[PDB]
């Protein structure tokens, strides 16, 4: 289990 | 767009950081040369997978769309992330 809550953005319109 | 960044991006065959101006756009993001004023290189948001909102350096990942991320050194990390999610916030 590794997180990246901080510093990490998840983005969704990468299609 | 006039949202642009001053970053650092720190490129082989010299040791020098490179002055970029990182254009931040409602639709794209292009790489302007600080002196030249020149587009480079740019990006649709759409290609937009993550990014890493650093207080010193901010890195883009683009996924597939080519070798590696972009990575620049810059203080204003953070407000690039935000103005990126602000505008894709508009798409999304």
């Amino acid at each position: 289990g590794r997180s990246k809550e901080s510093g990490w953005v998840e983005n969704e319109i990468y299609y | 767009g006039v949202s642009f960044f001053l970053v650092k991006e720190k490129m082989k065959g010299k040791n020098k950081l490179v002055p970029r101006l990182l254009g931040i756009t409602k639709e794209c993001v292009m790489r302007v040369d600080e002196k030249t004023k020149e587009v480079i290189q740019e990006w649709s948001l759409t290609n937009i997978k993550r990014w890493a909102a650093s207080p010193k350096s901010f890195t883009l990942d683009f996924g597939d769309y080519q070798d590696g991320y972009y990575s620049v050194q810059t203080t204003e990390g953070e407000q690039i992330a935000q103005l990126i999610a602000g505008y894709i916030d508009i798409i999304l």
